[PDB]
């Protein structure tokens, strides 16, 4: 299957037509998405399977063929990009400077921007191009809008 | 069954559209891996 390095769509036909679940990264031979996209199943690539290597339902993350790979992160400074990639529409860079989710164990980068819920596994990233986090895990606001967490794993 | 398709390169593009604020939320974050706002 095609292995480059790169943002891909995770489609099913299971669905009417083919359907876009979500959003994933290509990095160092590894695929990297949200466990809510996939629920841990394995992918195809043209004529290659991925299968899961490792995942955690309250990260919600999951990767593929190897490691988690993306150790970037947000400075807390400087405004990012998503790298969106929206159910059939072309990938577009979107420019914001991130909010904070506040926790008991600690703060986390968050992003207000609104897509559709096949949109998730899109890349955050920072002025290096680098993937400082994952866009799709997080919460509806008093006004009805979308705010989603930077979610990054850890690279062992 | 689920397959993947190349959407594109991951890169930083200059003058790209800007938008969105940036709230500061209390959220807590529970065992099944749902965000939910705490007030
Ligand atoms: C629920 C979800 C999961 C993952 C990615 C998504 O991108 C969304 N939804 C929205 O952004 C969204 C837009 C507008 N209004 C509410 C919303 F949740």
């Amino acid at each position: 299957g095609e292995t480059t390095d790169g943002v891909y769509r995770v489609m099913t036909r299971r669905l009417l037509g083919s359907t876009q679940v979500g959003v994933g990264v290509m990095q160092e031979g590894v695929f990297h998405t949200m466990w809510h996209v996939t629920k841990g199943a394995a992918l195809r690539s043209g004529e290659g399977r991925l299968d899961p290597y490792w995942g955690d339902v309250k990260q919600d993350l999951v990767s593929y063929c190897g490691p988690w790979k993306l150790d970037a992160a947000w400075d807390g400074l400087s405004e990012v990009q998503l790298l969106a990639v929206p159910p059939g529409e072309r990938a577009k860079n979107i420019q914001t400077l991130p909010g904070i989710f506040k926790t008991k164990d600690g703060d986390i980068g968050a992003v207000a921007l609104d897509y559709p819920a096949g949109t998730s596994g899109s890349p955050i990233l920072d002025k290096c191009g680098r993937v400082i986090g994952l866009y799709g895990n997080g919460v509806v606001i008093k006004n009805g809008s979308y705010v989603s967490a930077i979610t990054q794993g850890k690279r062992e | 069954d689920m397959y993947i398709e190349r959407a594109g390169d991951i890169t930083w593009e200059k003058d790209a559209e800007v938008t969105g604020n940036s709230p500061r939320l209390d959220v807590a974050l529970d065992e099944s891996g749902d965000f939910s706002l705490v007030e």
